[PDB]
DNA sequence: GGGTATTCGCCGTGTACCTCTCCT
RNA sequence: CGGAGAGGUA
DNA sequence: CATGACGGCGAATACCC
């Protein structure tokens, strides 16, 4: 079922795959983490009441005083979006927190209060999200970009060989906390036990355990199994359980009931073990030179003497084996030790450990920590204390924990935050047995190792730097000031925090000017993920395997959309369906499949736990009753793909767009391009300009719609109802009955956004898609947006096509344009540029802004007003003044024109420091501003009121009908006659009460609107005045701008063909663009070629609908012809029903088909080349997608078929105008003379390193030498040089570069003489 | 543009050697000694 | 930007490039190791002048 | 002069400085960067009268 | 066994593409070389190879891991035919690797550039003959069969 | 010096971290306080204490971070200090000295002009009027239609008609040089006769493409003007195009054609079996053509054809052999643009990007540079046509 | 008293161009 | 008009 | 404080006589 607005026009779709899981909001990441961040949490796990939590009570050294938080509340922004935009300020809401001074009893038994002082205080202001993700700092919009960082926990890794020697392989563990030091453990060539805290110099393991208060038999017994030697008495026979003695070789006759099994020079293998099930010996004699190689794992002494005999830790030689026998001692204790999975790399440890005690091992990891410091008892205690053991200084976040948890195979996900001695006893046994051949090392690329934080997250962590440096302050001043009645307030001071989230959200890396060319590129940048960032990679140094496609990116990472150059594999896009769980790792959707039935049960999985499944793929053709109609399906099972039987299978992908992002899911016949160019057409598609009418794709993929209502550039109907009132900037929905609450006139008003520029300078205008008295549902489009239509993204233009060469015009990726192309606008865009004149104080006067200019004439200064500023719609060009302004000396200061940026005035806006006359112009704009306030606070006050009006009229009709009363009692007399009350008007009391609100609300506000116009708004200090003109451009499309596909086909316009000379076909209908076919086979994006055939059967459906539209055909005859068009397709899954429609709907439908019928074709589930030959047919146009084509020059036919369709092609930012740039003469640099760089400045062209070798390889030795110095910082060669050329003289006089003499002076400057020589 | 048992002859002609000791065979064909 | 200042010295100062660029320039002409004229000129250590 | 433009521009100047080197201004690098004619191509007979005069 | 079957679609895939079957002056059938445009464009020389066009209408083939190891199934499609999901995942592991091959070794061979600049910027020929009687022979290059 | 170390203004008023008067100013605080604790006396311990920070002060103005920490200013940025001035690739001598921003330079994105000659380009004519700008200045006062700097300054500026004249009196004969970054090699710079066209972006001929590794996907391209006659006749006799045609690493032909040229003379001198007019025999190419334009003839029927060539004898003189050849029409029609001194055999073929290299490789090797310029652009603009014909 | 193997600190890591914000 | 950060083009 | 780079090389360090 279709509803009205829908109807409109119906994209077919040729979907086969039934769809079960929506496509998520594209935005949910952005507005989620940000919602975390400052709602309300009771539990206080998350967002700013865990940040309080974390800090709060502070308490004084004494203890005596502390602060106790209570709560905190956000309050009303003093500027909306707009107007923070307009004043260039942030956007953002104050922090009021609830706090609580309690000062205790002095001589009081235990923590009595003797008072406590309850106060708000403000902490500074929190930038608040957009509704569209975004963030408005400084007037400018900024998107908070996720991060991928390693998860805290425990991480094992090793070098495979390449340190040392050959092979060798060194394994290590890395505890790597959310908040505090990294503890690491490592195996050097020597087999020895290193610990490395925060990447200093590493110390033996030993002493950690040291530190921990374990004594070398603790560290033994911890890291070793006792061996019994018990002695009798001689022979020294020894106790064992017999799996200890498997693997090594017979060091005696091992005897079995008093008969010996194996002798010596037998290794023991499996079924001697085996044998031992029925032989329980336990005592086995051994010779008394094999203790030689053994260590002994205890402390002794001899009973009486007081004189030690051994220590732990100690090779047992024949003369203390013997002499320890000789004292009676009955058993000895020993190291059990293997030379393959039980090595002694903590005894070995132990004899490189050079201290012997927890003091000893405390000064040793103090003096690590403070190199030439002198180390304290007391000192060395708290250091270590506070480096892992305390919360204030050490904390492993609940996914820290819970990974440090699942890596030792822990069953408790929860646990505290700091390490404890089990925690770093385990890293270091699993770190061992690791080394001993027993566990594998973790996947630092795996996205289960790699977690997301979002905006929310990184908020939270700066205002939680902000506070403690807070805490410093306030701690301090708690403790060391005599306070007495003081308040909260005087202690807190917001500084530090306010800094702290003004420097994150304006200057860290992951705070970037949002990328606002189209609505996919916004949707894009609010979806990447960047694994740059505090903490994470930098992309100079990121090696290959961080960058490549990892196999658990499936559904979470799309393997295509990444940019190229030193960024690509280190900037990545959401997927379609991805998202991040609790604690944020990204998971992505399955169906789950059980008894071999493919439910409609959706569980998400994150990486760590797919790989446990066996996973079908989408591509899996299923039944009515869900079953696999095939017996063995291709899944995915651990990373590796093979084929299964069904009941194998546990999971199947939910889509097959699952795997790719936005970008890469808006590519029809993705599937049939190759990934490089399918990488750069995504990329470019974010480049696309929008249009001067935007034109919906022929062939989309259907993720067209969600795009546009996702991007939040469209106007989406909040309520369902009817358009009451509609026109260019607004649109007034009279709200449906069911959709209104108690007391409310139901109107909704939307105001469109019209002729703004975005952060790339392009036009942002919003118009309505909807007429006067047309029906709207909830969710529907009102006002498409900037490269929308009618809810569709619409980047660019359909063309018409022909792959052919043609006279070298499309030789290497050009494009050769025809004029009608030029002639329709098609791709003409608006550009809209700000310029700003700022008038300051100088030293000698204030800066004037006047209409008496100096030195130009009256004609240059008609556009001018009498103020001096430029009238609106005053058409400009390169050189004329904007705003005349003077500076005293008076200088000719006045903003003007940059050249040929010719354009309309569309917008002056006029700011005034307090203090200031403002001047007429200023005068009469803030007059305009005053009287479009007041028609805000009055004419929605009408719309509001005539819907109140309506409402009141439809409930008095109902049980309280006065029809007489209606016209002889006015309103008013209503509201407050003296009458007793009844049904009729107590219902009515609660509905006009809303009414006197509005009197209460619009009018009261009306006043603050005033004042906040008549305000002097701040400015920069000394800046007396700022005038903001907006310019308006028209770009035409031209030679050298740059033209793109979707499937990474990029050129640049050569030549504007005319119309007579471009090739037309039988028809006489010439194509709008050639395009080479040479670029199509060795780039092998054949998906361009398939979307051509596609969008020729397109247009063809149109041009009969078209046809039997201008014929005026009966209503029946379009109806059977579309839907033998709709129907068309091997089993689609979209059904449409043209009986259901009404005739109305039909005629509409046709209207906006005629120009060719929309088609979807999804990226892995799309149409098929039979189906395109069917619509091919359906049309009237050959299967082969290729008709004869004649040369407009001479009439002559082209002796080939030539490929002829629509291509859906871009129109890129990267236009000749802005690129183009020369310069003869100009500024030059301060410390070098050389010219300035850039077009922005004027600037010249660097002759770099290569230019000077090339120049020196073809011997060109007086062009290198007038490079280096008369059109450089030669000052008067480059003088002489000019005024030669002036003269006719084209001879140069080259003297000595000045930076040379810049380079003598700063070698000198080093203390080190360097001069020329005599000659 | 950059990256990153047995002997049979091929072709009829003469076979030349050079840095060689030629000696006493069991079977008559020789063992290079050099 | 062609004339040239001085600043006067208080105390005698070692220039950073003819210290550490290895090899010393001071270690090597005094024989000495560099660590022990760090420590000297870095104020930890006396030298027998 | 060429060797501190190449690489090690510190460890290079401090050899030259204790040195105390002379730099003929004979490759093409040293004749750049003093913004002279190199000693090759149309500039190359320049430099040898440069030579013979001397 | 795939690698076998890759060639042997190879093969099929060439010869019928580089052949095309045409009627006499004696209404005969006589075989020729293709008029095919793709074929064309490659026998020319002016664009693509037959690797290419193997990957147009033959198979994909063989693709590699991360770590570079050969995956066991290959991408038996064609970019005609179109691939599926799984099949374009395991393509983006090596044009990600190729991808990132380009972009990182670009500064390893700037670097090297710069290097022989500056060991052979003094170096110009400064005389006509110096007389020496010195020099190297030269030689075919021979490894093997092949010169 | 002060002016080597300048201070730039921000937002009118105020002043950024010159980043390197902050160590000066370390130094003369230290030094002044170790100065005065000196004077007054004190606890050695102290002055020690200022005579080793002073010592650090030194040793971060001459070469921060070499020994210890490096100093860090208002920002977590490490300080710039003296030896930073001249090393490194930021350092004066790889970005001042050894290459360094000039002027009379533009650059422009570059489209393809397939009717330009191999030693011409396309030049914006508003990137040449601000280009040899001096140039139209001297040559306004050398007719006396400017008295003054101003008011040739102000003619430019209004871009009069007599102002075109001069710029296309000023570059008549004045190469340009043009430039692709990166320069790997020095085809990467060459020289062409600028052609003034009235668009923005620059027309690259598509010969020297694969000198240049330039195609006309978003490629840009920067343009010098050499200034002085030395200069122009070094462009004109060492880097222009026309001299450019060998690759100084082996010494292959560069100018090959490539795409669109290789496919139009491949398609031309293909054969058919039985394409139309075949079996005929015709008087010379000039039949040909005349039966392929009237579409009497196929371009690839096979003909017998009456042909010309012409042979280099020992003494050097063309002499002329006369007969018939069993050929194809477009291989007769071809062989038009071929120079004389060349074998009817070598276009006699279905010719590919080999043949036509090795087409090229001959006639300079036989008859020299200029037959090959000339040969070169006919087999561009031949390959065009017939590609945009098939 | 001497030689040799291992460790540690320094050096280097493509060109050209374009846009934005922020910086005592 | 210098430095830093971010992004982009070839 | 940052804790995700690594290969090459020379001076110094330590081990082994
Ligand atoms: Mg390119």
């Amino acid at each position: 079922v279709y509803s009205y607005t829908e109807k409109k026009r119906i994209r077919k779709d040729f979907g086969k795959r039934p769809q079960v899981l929506d496509v998520p909001y594209l935005l949910s990441i952005q507005l989620d983490s940000f919602q975390k961040f400052i709602e309300q949490d009771p539990e206080g796990q998350y967002g700013l009441e865990a940040a309080f939590r974390s800090v709060f009570p502070i308490q004084s050294y004494s203890g005596n005083s502390e602060l106790q938080y209570v709560s905190y509340r956000l309050g009303e922004p003093v500027f909306d979006v707009q107007e923070c935009q307009i004043r260039g300020v942030t956007y953002s809401a104050p922090l009021r927190v609830k706090l609580r001074l309690v000062i205790y009893e002095r001589e009081a038994p235990e923590g009595t209060v003797k008072d406590i002082k309850e106060q708000e205080v403000y902490m500074g202001e929190i930038p608040l999200m957009t509704d569209n993700g975004t963030f408005v700092i400084n007037g400018t919009e900024r998107v908070i970009v996720s991060q991928l960082h390693r998860s805290p926990g425990v991480f094992f890794d090793s070098d495979k060989g390449k340190t040392h020697s050959s092979g060798k392989v060194l394994y290590n563990a890395r505890i790597i906390p959310y908040r505090g030091s990294w503890l690491d453990f490592e195996f050097d060539p020597k087999d020895n036990l290193f610990v490395r805290i925060d990447r200093r110099r590493k110390l033996p393991a030993t002493i950690i355990l040291r530190a921990l208060n374990y004594t070398t038999e603790q560290i033994l017994d911890l890291f070793f199994e006792k061996v019994i030697f018990e002695i009798r008495d001689n022979k020294l026979q020894m106790e064992l359980v017999p799996e200890r003695l498997r693997g090594e070789t017979a060091s005696f006759d091992i005897e079995a009931n008093g008969k010996v099994y194996v002798e010596k020079g037998r290794r023991i293998t499996a079924r001697h073990i085996r044998q031992l099930e029925k032989d329980d010996v336990k005592l086995i004699e051994v010779p008394v030179e094999y203790i030689a190689g053994k260590v002994v794992a205890k402390d002794y002494i001899d009973e009486s003497t007081g004189e030690l005999i051994c220590a732990a830790n100690m090779e047992l030689s024949l003369d203390l084996l013997a002499k320890l026998s000789q004292s009676g001692h009955k058993r000895i204790e020993t190291l059990f030790t293997n030379d393959l999975d039980h090595g002694p790399y903590i005894s070995e440890t132990l004899r490189v450990d050079p201290t012997n005690d927890r003091l000893s091992a405390l000064v040793e990891i103090y003096r690590m920590m403070r190199p030439g410091e002198p180390p304290t008892r007391e000192a060395a205690e708290s250091l270590f204390e506070n480096l892992f053991f305390s919360e204030d200084r050490y904390d492993l976040s609940a996914v820290g924990r819970m990974k440090f948890n699942r890596s030792l195979l822990r069953e408790e996900i929860e646990g505290s935050g700091i390490l404890s001695k089990d925690d770093i006893i385990d890293v270091m046994k699993k770190l061992i047995d690791i080394r001993n051949g027993k566990g594998e090392v973790d996947d630092i690329d795996h996205l289960g190792n790699r977690r997301i934080r979002s905006v929310g997250e990184m908020a939270e962590n700066q205002f939680r730097v902000g506070l403690v440096r807070v805490e410093r302050a306030v701690k301090e001043r708690l403790s060391l000031g005599d306070l007495d009645t003081l308040m909260p307030q005087d202690m807190i001071n917001a500084k530090p925090i306010s800094a702290a989230v003004k420097e994150f959200f304006g200057s860290s890396q992951l705070s970037q000017f949002m990328d606002q060319n189209n609505p996919l590129s916004e949707i894009t940048h609010k979806r990447r993920i960047s694994a740059l960032g505090p903490g994470g990679l930098t992309r100079e140094r990121a090696g290959f395997e961080v960058r490549d496609v990892h196999p658990t990116h499936y559904g979470r990472v799309c393997p295509i959309e990444t940019p190229e150059g030193p960024n690509i594999g280190l900037i990545n896009s959401l997927s379609v369906y991805a998202q991040t769980n609790e604690y944020g790792f990204l998971e992505t959707p399955y169906r789950k499949v059980t008894d071999g039935v493919v439910t409609d049960e959706i569980h998400y999985l994150s990486a760590i736990e797919e790989g446990n499944y066996v996973i079908a793929q989408a591509n899996s053709n299923l039944d009515e009753e869900g079953h696999f109609v095939e017996d063995l399906v291709t899944c995915r099972s651990k990373g590796e793909s093979s084929l299964f039987s069904r009941d194998q299978v546990d999971y199947m992908d939910v889509s097959t767009q699952q795997v790719v992002s936005v970008g890469a899911s808006l590519i029809p016949f993705l599937e049939h391009d190759d990934a490089n160019r399918a990488l750069m057409g995504a990329n470019m598609q974010r480049q696309a300009v929008p249009t001067l009418r935007a034109d919906k794709p022929l062939v989309g993929t259907g993720m067209e719609r969600a795009v546009a209502v996702d991007s939040g550039v469209t106007a989406v109907a909040k309520r369902g109802g009817v358009v009451q009132y509609v026109d260019a900037s607004r649109i007034v929905i009279k709200v449906n009955e069911d959709e209104m609450y108690p007391g409310e006139a139901g109107i909704d008003i939307y105001n469109l956004t019209k002729y703004t520029r975005s952060n790339q300078n392009t036009c942002i205008n919003q118009m309505p898609c909807v007429s006067l008295g047309e029906p709207v549902e909830r969710g529907d489009v009102l006002a498409d947006g900037p490269s929308t239509d009618l809810g569709e993204l619409a980047l660019g233009q359909n063309m018409r096509v022909a792959f052919m060469p043609w006279n070298g015009y499309n030789f290497e990726d050009s494009i050769l344009v025809s004029e009608r192309v030029v002639q329709e606008d098609r791709f003409t865009t608006i550009h809209i540029q700000e310029l700003a004149c700022v008038s300051r104080d100088t030293k000698l006067g204030p800066e004037e802004i006047t209409a008496d200019i100096p030195n130009v004439g009256e004609a240059a200064l008609s556009k001018l007003d009498e103020s001096g500023i430029v009238y609106i719609g005053a058409e400009v060009t390169g050189g004329d003044i904007l705003v005349g302004k003077v500076t005293p000396k008076v200088k000719d200061s006045s903003l003007r024109v940059p050249n040929g940026v010719s354009g309309t005035v569309i917008d002056v806006q006029v700011f005034t420091r307090d203090g200031v006359e403002k001047d007429k112009r200023a005068l009469e704009i803030e007059e305009m501003q005053l009287k479009q306030a007041k028609k805000d606070l009055s004419e929605e006050l009408q719309i509001l009121e005539a819907g109140l009006f309506s409402r009141i009229r439809a409930v008095l009709v109902a049980g309280g009908v006065e029809a007489e009363k209606l016209d002889k009692l006015p309103r008013d007399r209503w509201l407050e006659l003296g009458l007793t009350d009844e049904e009729k008007q107590n219902q009515l009391e609660q509905l006009a009460e809303q009414y006197d609100e509005l009197k209460h609300e619009f009018e009261k506000k009306l006043e603050a609107k005033r004042r906040k116009i008549t305000q002097g708004d701040d400015l920069a200090p000394g800046v007396l005045k700022i005038v903001k003109v907006y310019l308006a451009v028209k770009r035409r499309i031209q030679p050298g701008d740059k033209m793109a596909g979707r499937h990474g086909n990029k050129g640049v316009i050569s030549k504007i063909n005319p119309i007579e000379d471009m090739p037309y076909d039988e028809n006489g209908t010439p194509v709008d663009i050639v395009l080479n076919p040479l670029g199509v086979p060795s780039r092998m994006n054949i998906g361009q070629i398939l979307e051509t055939h596609l969008g020729m059967a397109a247009k063809g459906i149109g041009d009969k609908i078209n046809a039997m539209l201008k014929q005026q055909q009966e209503v029946a005859k379009l109806r059977e012809f579309i839907q033998r068009a709709y129907d068309l397709g091997a089993d689609v899954r979209q059904k449409v029903d043209l009986s259901t429609f009404s005739d109305e709907e039909v005629m509409r439908l046709a209207e906006n088909l005629r120009k060719g019928m929309p088609i979807a074709t999804p990226v892995f589930d799309g149409a098929k080349e039979a189906e395109i030959k069917e619509l091919l047919k359906l049309g009237d146009l050959p299967t082969s997608g290729q008709i004869r084509l004649y040369d407009g020059r001479t009439g002559e036919q082209f002796e080939r078929p030539v490929t002829v369709g629509y291509m859906y092609m871009l129109k890129l930012n990267h236009l000749v105008d802005d690129k183009m740039h020369a310069r003869s003469t100009g500024s030059y640099s301060l410390v070098t003379q050389q010219p300035l760089g850039g077009k922005a400045q004027f600037g010249g062209q660097r002759f770099g390193e290569m230019e000077v070798w090339a120049l020196e390889a073809y011997g060109a030795a007086y062009t290198l030498q007038e490079m280096l110095t008369v059109k450089s910082d030669d000052v008067n060669g480059r003088t002489k040089m000019y005024k030669n050329i002036v003269d006719g003289n084209h001879q140069m006089e080259p003297g000595m570069p000045e930076s040379f003499n810049v380079l003598l002076k700063e070698i000198r400057s080093l203390g080190i003489n360097i001069e020329l020589e005599d000659e | 543009q950059l990256t990153m048992s047995s002997i049979q002859v091929k072709n009829k002609g003469s076979i030349k050697l050079s840095n060689v000791k030629s000696v006493v065979n069991s079977s008559g064909k020789l063992v290079i000694t050099s | 930007r062609e004339r040239m200042g001085h600043i006067e010295l208080a105390s005698p100062t070692a220039h950073i490039w003819f210290l550490k660029s290895l090899p010393s320039r001071i270690g090597l002409l005094l024989d000495m190791p560099l660590r022990d004229i760090e420590r000297v000129l870095y104020f930890e250590s006396y030298v027998v002048i | 002069i060429s060797a501190a433009s190449f690489q090690e521009t510190t460890r290079v100047l401090t050899e030259a400085a204790v040195a105390g080197k002379r730099d003929e201004l004979r490759g093409l690098k040293e004749n750049v960067i003093v913004g002279r004619l190199i000693p090759a191509g149309t500039g190359y007979a320049y430099h040898q009268d440069r030579m013979r005069r001397r | 066994i795939w690698a076998a079957a890759n060639d042997r679609v190879s093969k099929a895939m060439m010869d019928n593409l580089q052949t095309e079957t045409v009627i006499n002056r004696d209404g005969q059938e006589e075989k020729q070389v293709s008029f095919n445009s793709i074929y064309m464009m490659a026998d020319s020389g002016a664009r693509g190879s037959a690797a290419q066009i193997r990957q147009l209408a033959g198979m994909r083939g063989l693709m590699a891991k991360p770590d570079g190891s050969i995956i066991e199934t290959p991408i038996t499609a064609n970019f005609r035919e179109g691939l599926n999901v799984l099949q374009y995942f395991i393509s983006t592991h090596g044009a990600r690797k190729g991808l990132a091959d380009t972009a990182l070794k670009t500064a390893n061979s700037g670097y090297l550039t710069r290097r022989l600049v500056d060991v052979a910027q003094d170096l110009v020929v400064t005389e006509d003959d110096c007389g020496t009687h010195e020099g190297i022979m030269m030689t075919p290059v021979i490894e093997g069969g092949d010169v | 010096p002060p002016d080597l170390r300048p201070l730039v203004p921000l937002d009118g008023g105020r002043f950024a971290t010159s980043d390197l008067n902050d160590l000066y100013r370390r130094v003369i605080n230290r030094n002044n306080r170790l100065k005065r604790l000196l004077d007054l006396a004190a606890p050695d311990i102290i002055v020690r204490n200022e005579k080793r920070m002073l010592q650090e002060a030194v040793d971060a103005l001459l070469d921060n971070g070499r020994r210890g920490r490096a100093i860090t200013g208002s920002n977590k940025r490490p300080l710039k200090s003296l030896a930073d001035m001249i090393k490194g690739k930021q350092g004066r001598f790889r970005q001042n000295l050894l290459g360094k921003r000039v002027d009379y330079s533009g650059r422009s994105v570059i489209t393809v002009g397939p009717y330009l000659r191999l030693h011409q380009c396309g030049l914006p004519k508003k990137m040449a009027l601000e280009l040899f700008k001096p140039f139209i200045y001297g040559k306004l006062e050398l007719r006396g239609l400017a008295t003054t700097i101003k008011a040739a300054k102000k003619m430019v500026e209004r871009e009069e008609a007599v102002v075109w004249d001069i710029l296309d009196e000023v570059i008549r004969e004045h190469p340009v040089l043009l430039n692709r970054a990166p320069t790997l090699h020095r085809l990467g710079i060459q020289a062409f006769e600028p052609v003034l066209i009235e668009g923005k972006a620059i027309q690259l001929h598509p010969l020297v493409c694969a000198a240049y590794n330039a195609d006309f996907d978003g490629d840009q391209m920067a343009v010098h003007v050499p200034l002085t006659l030395e200069a122009q006749l070094e462009a004109r006799a060492l880097m222009m195009s026309t001299n450019n045609i060998l690759s100084p690493a082996n010494g292959e032909p560069i100018i090959v054609p490539s795409q669109d040229v290789v496919l139009g003379l491949y398609y031309m001198t293909r054969d058919c079996v039985n394409a139309k007019g075949e079996g005929m025999v015709l008087t010379g190419p000039k039949e040909a053509e005349r039966l392929y334009r009237s579409g009497l003839a196929s371009l690839h029927a096979r003909v017998k054809v009456r042909i010309t060539e012409y042979e280099k004898d020992a003494n050097g003189e063309l002499v002329a052999k006369t007969s018939l050849k069993d050929t194809t029409v477009g291989r007769a029609i071809l062989w038009m643009i071929v120079p004389k001194g060349l074998p009817y055999s070598i276009v006699n073929q279905a010719l590919g990007k080999k043949a036509i290299s090795k087409m090229l490789n001959t006639c300079y090797r036989i008859l020299g540079l200029k037959p090959t310029v000339i040969f070169a652009d006919q087999i561009m603009y031949t390959g065009f046509a017939y590609a945009a014909r098939s």
